[PDB]
């Protein structure tokens, strides 16, 4: 396609900041580290403790 | 240093999406809130939203609620304002805009604007302007002066730019603001005053110039009965 | 005789983010943010801003030796990768080896 | 919700004197939440003042904020020829955000009819199956005014189209300009086409017109 | 939590303070509502955004492309290969996964830590003008207009302008 | 240490606890003994339990086999291998070293902080119907037979019930 | 801090405490000046010098030549060899930032919590003998002579033998 990358992989290009990703392992680019992880969410706000 | 970078203005068909990018350039970006605010040609500012990456999720206007979705790129110390609840009156200038002093973690007022993303939503495609000219005559004069132009019809999109002489003719110049036809094409006019006398020595071009389509023409505007 | 009260309190909200913590798995938090990238666009990208090169129903030896099945395929002058196809086998259509192949397939990548 | 309505919507103020622009709210109004921004044409706003009465660093001091509850009011004291722009009000007690309608201020001036130009389609373009008649409006003030377009004096009615420049750096005054625009096989058919203008620095509506010939 | 305000002492959140993370609520004679603390929010943002971007941005890894290709006589090698590719997966993964455990698990004591020292500053701003009265309110001793109640908030209650009143009322 | 119970207020434990990791001693006229906590301890197990469960499930390593063999003329790769096993035996060890020491200062800071939680709710609740005697011990200034014991167990004790004989004995 | 005294409720530190990281300034009639806590300095000594230890200790390399070298025909073993010493170098400059932050921030706290501590355990001792004044000073609703002032350092204060001359003091004080 005619599109623009910085990280190719053999299913899909990704376009990210993240340091991490799980979409394969074999990557071509400035990339992220492939983890077999399925979910790294950081938080940042508070426990969530509604009336 | 501190400075918003808006992306590319964009030209996209009604129905699809659009998605404006904004990058801050200054600081740890973060820690405070980016409003996105819009503008229809010539009319009020409309806030959409905006959000504070960390200090929670975004917040919109009801307006384009299911609409519109602004999310940001923590490391990249971007945001993005994406809209796809595209019509034609979603045409207008897309700012990104932010506090500059603390507390600005929430949404307040703004401080620091992007210089705009101005967005067409229109079904029309690129077309260059054909140009034709306005003569002057015995109805065209009054007293000492009398008034000629060229006429810039049926081209898209915007912008146009026009000079006359190549730039060697200033004073006494219009350049009128573009409008919008039904056939969604633009047509502006220029228009020059000059002296009555000066018609059949002096020899006026104008020099009409669409990037869009990189078609640049220079039009001859002589005198008729 | 009531008196005015003032107290301590803390935001929460509707978000329904989820995190896990060493202590507690699916902890609900007001906000969170991704540290994954678990999405692509399904497409093969300039990389470099450079197009890879891409070589239909040949491999790199059928291409670089000139397979007749590979005559129709454009090379630029440069690019940025070289993709192939699974079923990209016009290779040597003569039958042998074809030495040093893969170390001329990096050679040739970029 | 909490809307904000800013009265007047021009403001015609020459330069060296003193503009108070309003703008008033659908509801009270937290404490002094409410900004005032400038903007200038192809610019982005400029924020004026913050808090209520806050003058923002840069601002120069004839610039004043004041007002609390549903009433504030924006004075210019003393307006430089820098100072002519839209001002924009805005309020952030509570979200969504919303922005005034705006107060554009510009030049008054002395009243300037228009020269009033008319012009019949090129050979050009009549060859190409359509007709534009341009009637052009030059140098005049206030900006109202009303274009009508006959044709052998009939009232055209749906195929006009105006646009108007800005304030003149110069001499401040307007211009404007209209255009007819008809199928070659209309405007074949008619002889006279006239645009009749009424502005108020023109004692009677003066109406250029030509035959087609 | 770790330092027993949050889920703790204050039992629930506050889904009417929109505009804080952490912050109060008063009710006097003249009206009621709540309002976010600004300053210590602020802090606390910025202390969080430090630690997003450090997590995000000190990975700072270098052009390269993983793939390595190996004929049918390269099996060790190619194995070798793999050796490193799944080494680094496992590596990366344990690391990331505990990472973020152990940082999601700091962040919230880090909450809990701002919203105790909140009511900290207010206890110890009032001491016996008004009455402790559990889930992180206090009931004055005396009449607290909004004035006082802004005094309050930004940490410049007089304690004396009310102890007559309040010891009165005490007792 | 970080919180000041364990080893701190409280200077030492009970081996006569046996039923819970914390909990409460009593002693009144109906008699005195040891009893557990249930809620705080199962909170804390789950706790931890989730703990090292992470620690050692999110390790999640696949079919491999390390060793790899090179002829004589092959010592640059056996090196470059061998360069391979040691990288990752010492990120491993120092990564699983450090991680253990982390987690092991955490693990006893959050014992200590659930003490003091539970001394503390325990204090908020007695207010001035009993005196803080240190060692973590609250002396009654009024008489709690074991349906009151329970009921400050159970974060239901009646403050205003006793008051007044209370302020009695308190003078 | 996590644990609100330091930069907290004690503002500022002492330069001219200098023989250690807590301890205490006393003014009294016959005198004024600092003394350090000496044994709660030291634990936290202890403290921080284990942590560094382990930091360091904890790494044992062998003896390794990093370097590899590689024919023009050898270049996806070079390649693969350069992969592992940037993986390598990802991972040990990722850990080691990060262990760096976490416990930077973990030895913050600590001082902080120590600090508090002691203050707590002065105030623990003191009771109802003097008055919180804010800002980490107590002080004192009795005379408290350099003998006084030492046993609540050494954590030996007796409550009951000033207790009556404080309570005169304090009601006369507070009216």
């Amino acid at each position: 396609h005619d599109c623009n990358t910085t990280c190719q992989t053999p299913k899909g290009a990704i376009n990210t900041s993240l340091p991490f990703q799980n979409i394969h392992p074999i990557t071509i680019g400035k990339c992220p580290k492939y983890v077999k992880s399925t979910k790294l969410r950081l938080a940042t706000g508070l426990r969530n403790i509604p009336s | 240093q501190v400075q918003l970078v808006q992306s590319g203005a964009e030209v996209k068909k009604p129905g699809s999406s659009v998605q404006v990018s904004c990058r801050a350039s200054g600081g740890t970006f973060g820690n405070y809130a980016i409003n996105w605010v819009r503008q229809a040609p010539g009319q009020g500012l409309e806030w959409m939203g905006g959000i504070s990456p960390i200090f929670g999720p975004p917040k919109y206007a009801q307006k384009f609620q299911g609409r519109v979705t602004i999310s940001a790129d923590i490391s990249s110390s971007t945001a993005y304002m994406d809209l796809s609840s595209l019509s034609s009156d979603d045409t207008a200038v897309y700012y990104c805009a932010r506090k500059l002093e603390p507390p600005y973690y929430f949404y307040s007022y703004m401080d620091v604007w992007g210089k705009g993303t101005t967005v067409t939503v229109s079904s029309a495609s690129t077309k260059g302007p054909s140009v034709f000219p306005l003569a002057p005559s015995s109805k065209s004069t009054s007293g000492g002066t009398a008034a000629l132009g060229c006429l810039v019809k049926d081209y898209f999109p915007e912008p146009v730019t026009v000079s006359w002489n190549s730039g060697a003719l200033t004073s006494g110049v219009h350049t009128f603001p573009a409008v919008l036809q039904s056939s969604g094409l633009y047509s502006l006019s220029s228009v020059v005053t000059v002296p009555s006398s000066s018609l059949g020595t002096q020899t006026y071009i104008c020099n009409v110039n669409h990037k869009p389509s990189n078609t640049k023409v220079d039009k001859r505007v002589e005198p008729k009965s | 005789d009531p008196g005015d009260t003032l107290c301590i309190g803390y935001h929460a909200n509707n978000s329904t983010d989820t995190v896990d913590t060493v202590l507690e798995k699916n902890v609900t938090v007001t906000h969170s943010v991704n540290l994954l990238e678990d999405k692509h666009n399904g497409k093969l990208c300039k990389l470099r801003g450079v197009a890879p090169l891409h070589l239909g129903k040949c491999n790199i030896a059928g291409w670089i030796l000139g397979n007749p099945e590979c005559e129709s395929l454009s090379t630029a002058s440069s690019w940025s990768y070289i993709v192939e196809t699974p079923s990209s086998d016009n290779g040597t259509c003569y039958p042998g080896d074809f030495i040093d192949y893969e170390e001329l397939r990096e050679q040739l990548s970029s | 919700e909490i809307v904000l309505t800013q009265s007047p919507g021009t403001l015609s103020l020459s330069p060296g004197e003193r503009a108070t622009l309003s703008c008033r709210a659908s509801q009270s109004v937290s404490s002094s939440y409410l900004a005032w921004y400038q903007q200038k044409p192809g610019q982005a706003p400029r924020l004026l003042i913050y808090g209520a009465s806050s003058r923002a660093t840069g601002i120069p001091d004839r610039f004043s904020g004041s007002g609390s509850g549903t009433d504030f009011t924006l004075t210019i004291t003393r307006l430089e020829p820098e100072d002519f722009a839209v001002y924009y009000c805005q309020q952030y007690v509570s979200t969504p955000l919303t922005f005034g309608g705006g107060t554009k201020v510009e030049i008054k001036r002395t009243v300037a009819a228009p020269s009033v130009f008319i012009f019949p389609p090129s050979d050009e373009q009549l060859k190409s199956g359509t007709a534009s008649v341009v009637c052009l409006l030059n140098n005049f003030y206030p900006r109202e005014a009303k274009v009508q377009w006959k044709v052998d004096n009939a009232l055209q009615s749906g195929n006009s189209q105006e646009s108007v420049t800005e304030q003149d750096s110069k001499d401040s005054t307007y211009s404007l300009s209209s255009t007819l625009t008809l199928s070659k096989a209309d405007y074949e058919k008619h002889k006279v086409y006239a645009c009749e203008v009424t502005h108020q620095g023109l004692s009677s509506p003066v109406t250029k017109s030509f035959n087609r010939g | 939590g770790l330092f027993g305000a949050i889920a703790g002492f204050i039992e629930g959140g506050w889904t009417g303070m929109v505009d804080g993370w952490y912050g109060y609520h008063h009710q006097n004679e003249q009206g009621s509502g709540y309002a976010a603390d600004l300053k210590s929010t602020q802090n606390a943002i910025d202390g969080i955004t430090n630690k997003v971007n450090s997590v995000i941005e000190k990975m700072n890894t270098q052009f390269t492309a993983v793939g390595k290709e190996f004929n049918h006589l390269e099996k060790r090698i190619e194995n070798l290969n793999k050796k490193v590719d799944d080494g680094f997966l496992d590596i990366w993964t344990y690391n990331a996964e505990l990472l973020v455990l152990l940082e999601n698990e700091r962040t919230l004591d880090y909450h809990d830590s701002n919203v105790k020292n909140l009511y900290e500053k207010v206890r110890s701003q009032l001491k016996n003008n008004a009455k402790e009265i559990g889930n992180g309110c206090f009931e004055f001793y005396h009449k607290c207009d909004n004035t006082c109640m802004e005094s309050v908030k930004n940490g410049t209650y007089d304690y004396p302008k009310y102890s007559e009143e309040a010891k009165l009322n005490r007792e």
